[PDB]
This record gives structure tokens, C-alpha cells and sequence, in this order.
């Protein structure tokens, strides 16, 4: 009466993990910065992003078991190494540096830490050697015991200088699905991250994502929809971080005020090392400004979303970081070429009544700068940041946070949300939470009435 | 109604059967141009789009060993089993999706491929050779 | 007459129709042997011969979603439009080349592929399913 | 009888004809997963499994230019030549292997492919176009 | 045997100055130089 | 400023010696079209 | 250049003992200074010039 019939091209997908693409964003030819982050290899964006909503579809998503984050994590790391591979190595810089405090310690109650270091560097030729100067900056040894110094970068890994022609300005990079696969995009405004998404669409290329390396504060990220989201792999478990997404962007302004200069001293037959010249003009510490009214409102809006999990009419606190690694304890990021390591202790002194908290036009944040970074998970290399000739000022949107809860028996008392970070994958889950990769299986069987021959 | 690519993922199997050529045309050629010569990042995406046609031709091979070979709707000569989906007609094609269908058949689907590759063309072809000389 | 590969590029479309299997047999397999293991120069030519079968299977997919599926001459059920090439028969097949034909159709060719993928197998298959139970 | 993959390599050509879909299903998809990203050792095996589908589609192309196109047993309209294998029926299919058959035809096999690609579809198709208007 | 087949009745418009074959051989020769000099002997200590 | 000298090759770029085993005699190289093209 | 020494235990030189307590000026962490280390050892070696 009825026989099996195959149907080729049925909308049937099974969740799997495979290699994805990357997009060029199409302005890459007019950038002409020779090499941005992924302008090297990515293909241009389609003229129209095929965003098709799938009616009557509820798909179960899980941002914490996603494999797209592992791909972008392994793409960024392989992006770092291939970018620093052909650049200038600085292994002969591991010498002894007789340094000196900067000439302006004015009022030593305030701090001044730049070391007018001079050292015997190798030169163009191999026969002679010349003495140069002006490496500077807080990161350094104390020596073994004008005081001698050396590099503690040399105490861990080899050093290579970043190519001065490339840039660190993030180009919008949205991953793309290859042939035969599809990317499912959640679309409801409120999304737990873990659970079924009742409004699902499908695309090949995702929406533009800027690869931003930042700690304690997510920068230039995608805004939430109408409400502040508090996502976590496990809220009850303390060790798991608490990713936050903002509804309103928190304005932040960072400045490197030292009108700086550079020196291109010649080393070797082809290489050339860029040294931080003498600071022209006055000196003061780099900083970042956040408007106090917007941050007060943002905290007053996040605290209510946090009470939904931890109690209506209860008090929560958050102090500064606990301690440990410099990249973990400080809001570390990049801008223009310099790597700001700001301390956010001036932002997290708060206790919260059920209606209020317990002028000042803005809140300023002290910020130190670092040029040699051992952020690479391969501890066999380190990067030297070239100096930026001039003054640096960069604005940004603050969209996220990374918090850790103080463990123990703090139920009847209050909870504390100290800032944290470390794992780069947490910086990506705030942008790939709404995306899942599925493979197409178009072979289906169904019974209908028909007969052959 | 069209509704584009995968538009009938939650519709009925009869309504989704009206969008077979749309899901097919967009799975094979998602052509990325790789004229630029970038060393190590091509081998990952090129391996992806080579495994794409390896998975594609595996379905065409299964769609070739069966009496079905047109890349369309197609009928066979293997009877439906009452143990598979104890349901009448129009209970399926007007109140079921292809996902929920593949879910209920996933228990019994592995033998159906064998019943389509042996019960037919190991015998249908043999009968075609032993019934065409006259 | 044969005249080898692409020998009838300037002949009539009826005379060039007599050399279809020659142009087909030499486009797919221009087999270069890559037994030697040379690092960076293989990924450029291997990407070329992988995009070759990606472009090949795209045509087979278009030659599969249509009622036409034999890799030969084939007829459809979509009528010719007088707006496309306002010419009678034998004015084409005895005084026109395939290049000049594709040039005049290039204005109207993009909709013909849609008229062959929807006006037929979205309906011809549906009619085949609704006309075979008797 | 099945006897698995290549089980009838020494049996009769009639008994081995009962195991066509077994040798076919295991030649195309010997799928190795290459999710790990290892630099230089992938390009050798990926080139191997790309030349695999290049050799596969070359056979499908020869199995497409001929009147035969179903990936099964298939008949043509080219007559057998008494100069090729001066043997009667059932002397072949019950006392010969496919290897020994290909060995005796290897002297005369190269022209048979030409007799199947020109003597038919250069003329059979042309006759199909000149016999369907009525 | 080089398959050289003349195409009768064919006039094709050529332009040697917009050709992309020259760009390929240019990029092949340069990549040929670097890969040939890559594993050879470096002489950086000769800068004395 | 026997007179001193140095390399002005060193005044621009690094130096590497050509392998003595390889040669620079040009072998006839004719480009070939892949499958599907002409 | 490695100024070496036979191992301290050649006991009964009819039986063989060939490990060379070599010491040499190796480069160090830094490029300015250099440190002297020791103990490369083993039979494979030059005899010197
Ligand atoms: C971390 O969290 C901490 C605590 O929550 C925050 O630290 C606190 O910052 C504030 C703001 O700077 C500090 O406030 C102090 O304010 C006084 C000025 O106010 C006092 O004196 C006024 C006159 O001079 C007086 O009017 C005030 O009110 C009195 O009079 C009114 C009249 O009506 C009456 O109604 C009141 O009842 C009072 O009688 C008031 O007395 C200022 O002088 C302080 O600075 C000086 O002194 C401190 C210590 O003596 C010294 O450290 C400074 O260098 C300076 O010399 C100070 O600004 C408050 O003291 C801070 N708390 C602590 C513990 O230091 C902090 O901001 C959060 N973040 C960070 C980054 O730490
Ligand atoms: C988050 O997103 C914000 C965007 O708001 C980013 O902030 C921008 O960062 C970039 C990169 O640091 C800044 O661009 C730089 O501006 C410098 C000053 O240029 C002035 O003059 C030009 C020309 O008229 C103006 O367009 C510009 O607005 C300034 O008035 C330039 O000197 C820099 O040059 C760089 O690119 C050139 C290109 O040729 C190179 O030659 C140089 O070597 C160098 O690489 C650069 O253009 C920009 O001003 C910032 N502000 C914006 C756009 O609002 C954040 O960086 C980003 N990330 C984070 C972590 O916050
Ligand atoms: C960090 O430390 C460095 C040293 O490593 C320091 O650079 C030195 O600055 C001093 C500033 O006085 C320079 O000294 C003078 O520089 C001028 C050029 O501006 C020369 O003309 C001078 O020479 C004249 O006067 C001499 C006095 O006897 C005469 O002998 C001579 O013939 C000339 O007439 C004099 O050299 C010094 O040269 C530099 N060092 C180098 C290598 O250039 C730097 O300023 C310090 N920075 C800070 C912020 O502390
Ligand atoms: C979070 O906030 C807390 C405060 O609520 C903060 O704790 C403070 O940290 C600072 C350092 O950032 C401490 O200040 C130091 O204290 C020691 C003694 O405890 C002094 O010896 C230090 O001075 C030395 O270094 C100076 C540099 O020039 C020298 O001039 C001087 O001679 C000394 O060698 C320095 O004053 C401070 O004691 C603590 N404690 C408090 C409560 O203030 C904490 O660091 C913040 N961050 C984290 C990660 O918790
Ligand atoms: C292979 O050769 C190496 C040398 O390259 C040799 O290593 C040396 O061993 C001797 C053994 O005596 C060491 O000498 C002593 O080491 C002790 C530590 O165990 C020190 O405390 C001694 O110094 C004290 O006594 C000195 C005597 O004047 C005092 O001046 C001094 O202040 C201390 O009180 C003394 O150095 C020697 O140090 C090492 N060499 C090094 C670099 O460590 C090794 O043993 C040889 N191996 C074999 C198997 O032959
Ligand atoms: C850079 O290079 C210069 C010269 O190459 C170094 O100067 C050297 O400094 C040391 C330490 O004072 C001198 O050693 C001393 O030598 C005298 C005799 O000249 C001796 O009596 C002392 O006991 C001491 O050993 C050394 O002579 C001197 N070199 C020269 C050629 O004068 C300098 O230290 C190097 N480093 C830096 C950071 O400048
Ligand atoms: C070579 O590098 C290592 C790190 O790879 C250096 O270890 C350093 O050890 C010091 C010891 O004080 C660490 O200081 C820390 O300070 C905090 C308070 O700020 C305190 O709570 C800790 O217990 C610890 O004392 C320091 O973080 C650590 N790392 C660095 C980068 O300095 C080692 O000192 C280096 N070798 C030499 C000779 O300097
Ligand atoms: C961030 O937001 C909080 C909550 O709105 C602000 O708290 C408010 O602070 C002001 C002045 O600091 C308080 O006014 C004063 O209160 C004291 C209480 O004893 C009273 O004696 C004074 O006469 C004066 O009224 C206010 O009560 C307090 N709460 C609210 C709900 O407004 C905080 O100031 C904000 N921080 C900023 C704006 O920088
Ligand atoms: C490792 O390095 C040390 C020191 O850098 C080397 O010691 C050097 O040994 C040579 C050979 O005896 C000394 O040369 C002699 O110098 C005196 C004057 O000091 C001269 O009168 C002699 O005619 C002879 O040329 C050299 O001075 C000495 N270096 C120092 C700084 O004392 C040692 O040879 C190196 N190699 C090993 C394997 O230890
Ligand atoms: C630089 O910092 C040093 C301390 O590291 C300051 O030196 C001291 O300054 C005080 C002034 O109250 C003097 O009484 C001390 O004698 C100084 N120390 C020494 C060792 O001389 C110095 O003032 C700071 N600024 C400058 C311009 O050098
Ligand atoms: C960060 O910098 C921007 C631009 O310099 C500031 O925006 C200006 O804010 C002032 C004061 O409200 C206005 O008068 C200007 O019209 C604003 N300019 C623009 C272009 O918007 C912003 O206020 C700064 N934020 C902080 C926290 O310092
Ligand atoms: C190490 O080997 C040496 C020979 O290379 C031995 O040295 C000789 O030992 C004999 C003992 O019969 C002495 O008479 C010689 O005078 C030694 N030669 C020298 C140059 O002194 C030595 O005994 C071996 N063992 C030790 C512990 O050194
Ligand atoms: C000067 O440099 C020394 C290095 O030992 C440092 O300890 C001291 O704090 C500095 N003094 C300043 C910056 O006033
Ligand atoms: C979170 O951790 C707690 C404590 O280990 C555990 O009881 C709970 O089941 C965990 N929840 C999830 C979803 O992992
Ligand atoms: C607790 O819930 C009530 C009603 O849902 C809500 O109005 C209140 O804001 C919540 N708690 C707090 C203090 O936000
Ligand atoms: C908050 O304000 C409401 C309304 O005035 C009041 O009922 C409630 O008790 C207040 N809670 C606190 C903690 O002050
Ligand atoms: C910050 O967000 C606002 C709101 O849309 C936007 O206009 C602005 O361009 C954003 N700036 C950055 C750097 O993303
Ligand atoms: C249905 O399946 C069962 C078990 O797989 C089998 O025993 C039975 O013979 C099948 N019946 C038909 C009609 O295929
Ligand atoms: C011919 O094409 C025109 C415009 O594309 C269209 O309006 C007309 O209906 C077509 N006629 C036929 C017979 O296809
Ligand atoms: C058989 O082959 C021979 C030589 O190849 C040829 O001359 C003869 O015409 C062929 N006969 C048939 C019937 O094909």
C-alpha cells in the first residue's frame, strides 16, 4: 500500500564541529596597512548577508560547550605567531643595562618610574660595537647584588620586535560557514546562553566581530538587547567566571600623555631596532577616564540583574582584584601600539542597599604601560612593542565584565564579585553565544504510495 | 511558498517537500575564492571544502547504489514496515517535521539503508539482466 | 567531423552539437601527478584542481535540479520565449556560434535558470508524486 | 553470497556480478578525519584523497558520455566483436575471473571505449534529437 | 604530444598588457628565489 | 673617515650565500593550463 | 674549546674508563657576561690540535 521513498534536500541538520572561514570586510584594500589582524588571508564579504529566519524552530544552544570559541582561540594564537615570525628579533638586547631614574621624580610621594638605561648594543658591523640608551619603563630586573639592570623578559623567553609596518587596530572579522554547513543565530532579546532558542535564523557569514584582547573589561563588544545579561557556565560554582553584557555602552577615554619620540638605531646587516627616545614635554602617568554618572547607573542596573539569582532585597559587594598575575589583576588592553595595564581598584568600592548605594564629574584610573609581553601561551617567545611617536588618545565602548565570586559559607552574609579573567576564551563567548555550527544531512526517507516498473 | 534557504525547517514534511531544490543548491557551492596565496591558513579551509565534496559524493554514492538516482523525489520497491513509525498517512505529512521524523526513525534507520542497497539492486539488476533477453 | 578539442568553436551550433563529448572528456581530467612532495608550490595547483571539481559539481548540481540529468543533449518542458532571440529555426543552428548565442542570451539568461529549477521540478516532481498512486 | 569487500576476486564473473554494490560503497568514502591541524603531513594525504575523487569522477565521466549512466549493470547498443575473446557464452561467466577477463581484453580494450563514446552518443543523441519532434 | 589544436573561424581579442599570466610568473620567480636561498648558508658574520 | 673597508650590502640588508650545488642555468619551463581551463 | 680531564676512577687501567670531565666557557642568559660550566663527558670527542 505504501513504500519507502527517499527525499534529497530535506531541512535536516545535526550539530557538529568543523573548520570555519573568515571574512575580509571589503574595506581591506583601502586600509593599505600591509597587514592587519586577518586581512592577510580572509575572503571578502558577500554583498548581502543571507539572514533567513526559520519559523516554528526551537533549537537548543549551549555557548559553554561551543567549538567556535576554540577555533577563534586557535586562530588568534596562530595569528600572533605568524605575524611575529618574519619580524626583527632582539636577542642581542639581553645585555647588562646601567640605568638611572628619570630626572624628574618631583615630589617623590608621587611616583616616577622610567629608567634612562644605557647599554653596549651590537651594531651594523660585527667588528665594532656602539653604546646606545633609552630603553626605559617599569618592567625590569633590580639587578644581582647608576644601578645595573637587565631584562627579566630574558629571565623567561626570547624576544622579538613587532613589525612596525603592521598594526593592532582590530578589523571587523566575522566567521563564515563553509559549503554544506550552516550557522544558526539566536534572535530573542533575552537569552540564557544555555537553553532552547525559540527564534532561530541561519546565516553563512556571522556578524562583524572585532578581535579584542582585554581583561576585566570587554571593549568594543556587541551590546545586549534591552536587558543586562548575566551568563555563567555554573552560577552556583564559584570558580566559574560570570560573563556580563551591557545594555548601555560605558564611555571610556584612555590617554598616553607623554609626547614621545623614537630612535631607529641600526643593528645587524638588515635589522633595525626602534628605541623609546627622550620624552619631549612634560611627563605624567597614562590614565583612563570613565564618567562617574554613567558607571553609577550601569552598576545600579547590573545589581538588579544580579539580585535575580542571589536574592531580592539583599546586599552585594565588589572590591578590587585579589592578586596574582599582572594580566589578571589589571585591565590590560592595547591601543595605538602601546599596551595599557590599568588598575581598576578605583571602580570597585561598592555596597548596595535595596534602593541605593553606600558630584565628581569623572572617575580617573591610574595606568602603567608595558612593551614586552609574555602573554603568549608558548612561553618560548615574547613580543617587544615598538614606541609610538606622539601622544596617544583612544576612546572605546565598555560592554562587558568578568567577575569571580568569593567562595565559602557566605549565604546569610553578602556576596562579593571581584574582577578576574585570564582565559582568552571568555573574551569570545560574549560574541559567539548566539551562534552554533550545524551540518546538513539532506537524505531522508518517508513512505508514500507509488510503484516502479 | 519559498521562504529561502531552510525556510521550512519547522513546517510539515509535505510543505517542506516543496523546497527540496532550495536546500540542495546552497549546500554544494558556497564558493570562496582562494586566489591569494597565504601559506598556512588555506590548508584548514581547503581541507574543509574537500571534506565537503567527500561527504557530498558519499550521499551521491548511496543515491546511486539504490534504484533511486535522480537528484529529486524518487520511489523504490521496498515496502514500508508497520514497526517503523506506527502511523497512518497524513498524520506524518501534515503534523510532523523532517527533524522529528529523523528522530523517530533514528532507532530503525540503519537497516533501511541496507534494505535499499541489497533487497533491490542486488536483485533488481540481476532480474533486469535475466528479463531483457526476450 | 571531429577536429579535436574545441575544434568547432566557430562552426554552427548544429555542427558544434556534433562534438559535445569531446569538450566534456578533456575538462575534468587534466590529471597532473603530484607524487613528489614539494612544500609550498603544491597548495596553489592543488587549490586550482580542487576549485576545478567545485566548479564542475556546481554544473552537475544545476544539471541535477533540472528535469535534465543525462550528461548529453536533453529536452525540457519549458517553452521558448519570443522575447529571447527573436529568430526562427535554422537561422540559429546554421548561422550562429555558441559564443554569439551566449552573448545574445546573456541579457536574458539569468531568469532561464530559474524557469528550469522552479517551473519544472518544484511542480513536475510534485505532479509525479500526485499522479503515480493510480 | 556476500563475503564482504573484494570477496569474489577469484570467483566467476557471474558470481562476482552479485557483489557490485559492495566494491563500490567502500572505494569512495574511506573518510579520515583531519580536524587536527598538523602542517606538512596533511598535504600528502589530502593530495591523495583529492586525486581519489579526480580518478573517481574520471570514471563517472566515462560512465556519463556513454549511453550507460546508472551506477549499476547497464546495457549498450554496440555489438560484441568475435575478434575480442573468441568464446561463447557461459564459457566466460562460469569459468573466468574479472582479472583474467581484463587481461585478455587489455589487447583490444582501448578501442572499445572509443566505440562506446562515438558510435553511440555522437549518433544516438543526434538520432534522439531527429526522432522526437513527431 | 603537445595538444596544439587550431580553432578555425575564431577571432579572439588579446591584450598582453592586461594579462595575468605575467603576474603569475613574476610571483613564481620571486617565490622561486626565496625558497632556493632559504636553506643555504648565511653570511651575517661577514659584516666585519 | 691598506685602507679600511666594509660591506655596503651590510648597509642595507642581511646576506646569505647561494647554495653551490644548485645552478642558474635556465631549464625550459612552459606553463600549463589545469583541468577545466584552456 | 673544552679543557677536559679523564674521569677520576681509571682503576686498573687494563680495564677502560673514558668519560671526560670537560669544562668550558659557555655563553649565558645575558650577552654581556659569560659563565664557565662543566661536565659534557663521553668518548665521542676530538683529541685536540
Ligand atoms: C574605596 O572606598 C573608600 C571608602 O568607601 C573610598 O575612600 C574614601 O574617599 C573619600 C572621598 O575622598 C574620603 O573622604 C574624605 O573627605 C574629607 C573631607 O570631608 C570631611 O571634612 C570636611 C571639611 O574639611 C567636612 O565638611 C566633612 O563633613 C563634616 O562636616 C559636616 C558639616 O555639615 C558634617 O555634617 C559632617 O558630619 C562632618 O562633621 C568631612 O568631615 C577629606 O579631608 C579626606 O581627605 C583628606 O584626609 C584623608 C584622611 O584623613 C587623607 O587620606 C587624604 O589624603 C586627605 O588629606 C577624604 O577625602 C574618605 O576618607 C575615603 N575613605 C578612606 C578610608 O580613605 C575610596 O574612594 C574608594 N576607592 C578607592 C580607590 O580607594
Ligand atoms: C575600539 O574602537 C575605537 C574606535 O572608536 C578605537 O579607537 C581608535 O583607534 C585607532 C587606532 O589607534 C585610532 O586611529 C589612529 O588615529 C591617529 C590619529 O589620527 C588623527 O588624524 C586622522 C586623519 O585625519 C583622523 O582620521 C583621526 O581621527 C585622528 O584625528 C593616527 O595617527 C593613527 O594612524 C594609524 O593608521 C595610519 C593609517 O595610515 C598609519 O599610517 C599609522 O602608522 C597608524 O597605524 C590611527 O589612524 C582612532 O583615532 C581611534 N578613535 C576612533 C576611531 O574613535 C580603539 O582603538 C578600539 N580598541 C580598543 C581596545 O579600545
Ligand atoms: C639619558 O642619558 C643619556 C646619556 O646616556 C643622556 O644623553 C646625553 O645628554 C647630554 C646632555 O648634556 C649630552 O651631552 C651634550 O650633548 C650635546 C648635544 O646636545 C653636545 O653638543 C655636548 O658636547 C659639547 O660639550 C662638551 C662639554 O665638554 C664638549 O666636550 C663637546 O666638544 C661639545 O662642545 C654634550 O655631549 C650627551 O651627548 C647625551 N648622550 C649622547 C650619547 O648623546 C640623556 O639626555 C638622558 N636623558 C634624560 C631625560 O635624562
Ligand atoms: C586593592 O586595594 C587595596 C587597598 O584597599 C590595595 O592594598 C594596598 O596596596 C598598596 C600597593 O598598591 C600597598 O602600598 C604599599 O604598602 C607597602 C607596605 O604594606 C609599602 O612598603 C609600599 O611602599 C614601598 O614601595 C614604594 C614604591 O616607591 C617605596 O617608595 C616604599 O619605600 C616601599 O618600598 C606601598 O606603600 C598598601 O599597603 C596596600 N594596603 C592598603 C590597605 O592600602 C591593593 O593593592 C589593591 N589591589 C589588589 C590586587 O588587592
Ligand atoms: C669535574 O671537575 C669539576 C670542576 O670543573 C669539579 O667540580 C668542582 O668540585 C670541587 C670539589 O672539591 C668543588 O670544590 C669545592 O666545592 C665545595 C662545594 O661542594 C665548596 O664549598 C668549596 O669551597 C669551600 O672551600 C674552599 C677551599 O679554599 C674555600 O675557598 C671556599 O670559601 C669554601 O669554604 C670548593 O669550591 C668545586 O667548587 C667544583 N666546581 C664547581 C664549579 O662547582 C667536579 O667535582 C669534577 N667531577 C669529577 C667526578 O671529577
Ligand atoms: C660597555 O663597554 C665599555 C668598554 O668596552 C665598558 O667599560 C669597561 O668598564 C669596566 C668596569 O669599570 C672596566 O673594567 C675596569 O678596568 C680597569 C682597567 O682598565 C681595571 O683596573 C678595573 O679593575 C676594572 O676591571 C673596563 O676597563 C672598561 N672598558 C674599557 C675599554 O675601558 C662598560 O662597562 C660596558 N658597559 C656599559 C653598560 O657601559
Ligand atoms: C624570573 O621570573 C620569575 C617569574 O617568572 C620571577 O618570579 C617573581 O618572584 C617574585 C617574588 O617576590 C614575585 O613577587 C610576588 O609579589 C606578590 C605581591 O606583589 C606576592 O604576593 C608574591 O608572593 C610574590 O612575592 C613575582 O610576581 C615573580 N614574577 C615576576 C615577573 O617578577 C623571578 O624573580 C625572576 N628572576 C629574577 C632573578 O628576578
Ligand atoms: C551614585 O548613586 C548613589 C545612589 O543614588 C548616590 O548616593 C547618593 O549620594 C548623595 C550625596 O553623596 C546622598 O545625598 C546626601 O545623603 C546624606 C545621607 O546622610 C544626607 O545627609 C545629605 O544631606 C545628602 O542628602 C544621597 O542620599 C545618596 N542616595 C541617593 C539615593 O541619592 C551617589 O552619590 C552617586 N554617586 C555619584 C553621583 O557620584
Ligand atoms: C675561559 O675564560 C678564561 C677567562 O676569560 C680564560 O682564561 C684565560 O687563559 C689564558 C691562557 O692562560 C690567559 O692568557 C694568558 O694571559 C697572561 C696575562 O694575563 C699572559 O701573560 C699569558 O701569556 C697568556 O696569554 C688569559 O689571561 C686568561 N684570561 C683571564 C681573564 O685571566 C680561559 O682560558 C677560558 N677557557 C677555559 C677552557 O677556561
Ligand atoms: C629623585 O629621587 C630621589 C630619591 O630616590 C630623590 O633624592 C633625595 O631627595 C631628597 C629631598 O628631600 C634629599 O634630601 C635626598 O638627599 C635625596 N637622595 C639622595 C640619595 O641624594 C630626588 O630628590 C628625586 N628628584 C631628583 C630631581 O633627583
Ligand atoms: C571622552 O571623550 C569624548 C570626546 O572627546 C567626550 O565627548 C565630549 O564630551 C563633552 C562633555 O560632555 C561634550 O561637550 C562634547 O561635545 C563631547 N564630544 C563628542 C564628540 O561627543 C566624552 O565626554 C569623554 N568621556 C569621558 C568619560 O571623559
Ligand atoms: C688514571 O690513568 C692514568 C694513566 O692515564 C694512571 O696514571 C698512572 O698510574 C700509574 C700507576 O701504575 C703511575 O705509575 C703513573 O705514574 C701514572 N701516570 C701519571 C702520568 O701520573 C692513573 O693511575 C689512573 N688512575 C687515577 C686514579 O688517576
Ligand atoms: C631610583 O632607582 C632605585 C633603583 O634601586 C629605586 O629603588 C628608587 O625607588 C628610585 N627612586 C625614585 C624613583 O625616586
Ligand atoms: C554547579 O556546581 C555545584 C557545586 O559543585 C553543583 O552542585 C551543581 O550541580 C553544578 N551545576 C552545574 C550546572 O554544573
Ligand atoms: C524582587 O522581586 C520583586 C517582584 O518581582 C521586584 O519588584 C524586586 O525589584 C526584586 N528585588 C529587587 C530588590 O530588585
Ligand atoms: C525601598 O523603598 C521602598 C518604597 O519607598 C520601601 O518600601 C522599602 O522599604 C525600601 N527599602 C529599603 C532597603 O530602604
Ligand atoms: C559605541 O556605541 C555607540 C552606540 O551605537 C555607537 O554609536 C558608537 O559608534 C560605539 N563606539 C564604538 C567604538 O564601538
Ligand atoms: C519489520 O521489521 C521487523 C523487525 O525489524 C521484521 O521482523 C519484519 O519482518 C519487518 N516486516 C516487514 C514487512 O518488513
Ligand atoms: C517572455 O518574457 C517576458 C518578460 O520576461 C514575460 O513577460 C512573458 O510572459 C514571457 N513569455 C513566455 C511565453 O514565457
Ligand atoms: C572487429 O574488429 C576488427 C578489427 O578491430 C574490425 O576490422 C571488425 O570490423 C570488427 N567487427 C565488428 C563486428 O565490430
Amino acid at each position: 500500500n505504501l513504500w519507502v521513498t527517499v527525499y534529497y534536500g530535506v531541512p535536516v541538520w545535526k550539530d557538529a564541529e568543523t573548520t570555519l572561514f573568515c571574512a575580509s570586510d571589503a574595506k581591506a584594500y583601502d586600509t593599505e596597512k600591509h597587514n592587519v589582524w586577518a586581512t592577510h588571508a580572509c575572503v571578502p564579504t558577500d554583498p548581502n548577508p543571507q539572514e533567513i529566519h526559520l519559523e516554528n524552530v526551537t533549537e537548543e544552544f549551549n555557548m559553554w560547550k561551543n567549538n567556535m570559541v576554540e577555533q577563534m582561540h586557535t586562530d588568534i594564537i596562530s595569528l600572533w605567531d605568524q605575524s611575529l615570525k618574519p619580524c626583527v628579533k632582539l636577542t642581542p638586547l639581553c645585555v647588562t643595562l646601567q640605568c638611572t631614574n628619570v630626572t624628574n621624580n618631583i615630589t617623590d610621594d608621587m611616583r616616577g618610574e622610567l629608567k634612562n638605561c644605557s647599554f653596549n648594543m651590537t651594531t651594523e658591523l660585527r667588528d665594532k660595537k656602539q653604546k646606545v640608551y633609552s630603553l626605559f619603563y617599569r618592567l625590569d630586573v633590580v639587578q644581582i647584588n647608576n644601578k645595573e639592570y637587565r631584562l627579566i623578559n630574558c629571565n623567561t623567553s626570547a624576544i622579538t620586535q613587532a613589525c612596525p609596518k603592521v598594526s593592532f587596530e582590530p578589523i571587523p572579522i566575522h566567521y563564515c560557514a563553509p559549503a554544506g554547513f550552516a550557522i544558526l543565530k539566536c534572535k530573542d532579546k533575552k537569552f540564557n546562553g544555555t537553553g532552547p532558542c525559540p527564534s532561530v535564523s541561519t546565516v553563512q557569514c556571522t556578524h562583524g566581530i572585532k578581535p579584542v584582547v582585554s581583561t576585566q573589561l570587554l571593549l568594543n563588544g556587541s551590546l545586549a538587547e534591552e536587558e543586562v545579561m548575566i551568563r555563567s557556565e555554573n552560577i552556583t560554582n564559584n570558580a566559574k567566571n560570570i560573563l556580563v553584557q551591557f545594555n548601555t555602552p560605558v564611555q571610556i577615554n584612555c590617554t598616553r600623555p607623554n609626547n614621545n619620540t623614537r630612535k631607529s638605531i641600526r643593528i645587524g646587516p638588515g635589522q633595525a631596532f626602534y628605541a623609546t627616545g627622550d620624552i619631549i614635554g612634560d611627563i605624567r602617568q597614562a590614565h583612563c577616564n570613565v564618567s562617574k554618572a554613567t558607571w553609577n547607573e550601569t552598576l545600579g542596573k547590573v545589581v538588579k540583574q544580579l539580585r535575580k539569582h542571589f536574592g531580592n532585597n539583599t546586599i552585594i559587594r565588589f572590591a578590587n582584584s585579589s592578586g596574582g598575575d599582572l594580566e589578571v589583576t589589571t585591565h590590560s588592553f592595547n591601543c595605538g601600539g602601546e599596551f595599557f595595564y590599568c588598575n581598576t581598584s578605583g571602580l570597585f568600592n561598592s555596597t548596595w542597599i535595596s534602593n541605593t548605594s553606600v558630584s565628581n564629574d569623572s572617575i580617573t584610573l591610574p595606568c602603567r604601560i608595558k612593551q614586552i609581553i609574555n602573554m603568549w601561551q608558548r612561553i618560548g617567545q615574547a613580543m617587544y612593542a615598538p614606541p609610538i611617536q606622539g601622544v596617544i588618545r583612544c576612546v572605546s565602548n565598555i560592554t562587558g565584565l568578568i567577575l569571580t565570586r568569593d567562595g565559602g559559607s557566605t549565604n546569610s552574609t553578602t556576596e562579593t564579585f571581584r574582577p578576574g579573567g585570564g582565559d582568552m576564551r571568555d573574551n569570545w563567548r560574549s560574541e559567539l553565544y548566539k551562534y552554533k555550527v550545524v551540518k546538513i544531512e539532506p537524505l531522508g526517507v518517508a513512505p508514500t504510495r507509488c510503484k516502479r516498473r | 511558498v519559498f521562504l529561502g534557504f531552510l525556510g521550512a525547517a519547522g513546517s510539515t514534511m509535505g510543505a517542506a517537500s516543496m523546497t527540496l531544490t532550495v536546500q540542495a543548491r546552497n549546500l554544494l557551492s558556497g564558493n570562496p575564492d582562494w586566489l591569494p596565496d597565504m601559506t598556512v591558513w588555506g590548508i584548514k579551509q581547503l581541507q574543509a571544502r574537500v571534506l565537503a565534496v567527500e561527504r557530498y559524493l558519499r550521499d551521491q554514492q548511496l543515491l546511486g547504489i539504490w534504484g533511486c538516482s535522480g537528484k529529486l523525489i524518487c520511489c523504490t520497491n521496498v515496502p514500508w514496515n508497520s514497526s517503523w513509525s506506527n502511523r497512518n498517512l497524513s498524520e506524518i505529512w501534515d503534523n510532523m517535521t523532517w527533524l522529528q521524523w529523523d528522530k523517530e526513525i533514528s532507532n530503525y534507520t540503519q537497516i533501511i539503508y541496507g534494505l535499499l542497497e541489497e533487497s533491490q539492486n542486488q536483485q533488481e539488476k540481476n532480474e533486469q539482466d535475466l528479463l531483457a533477453l526476450d
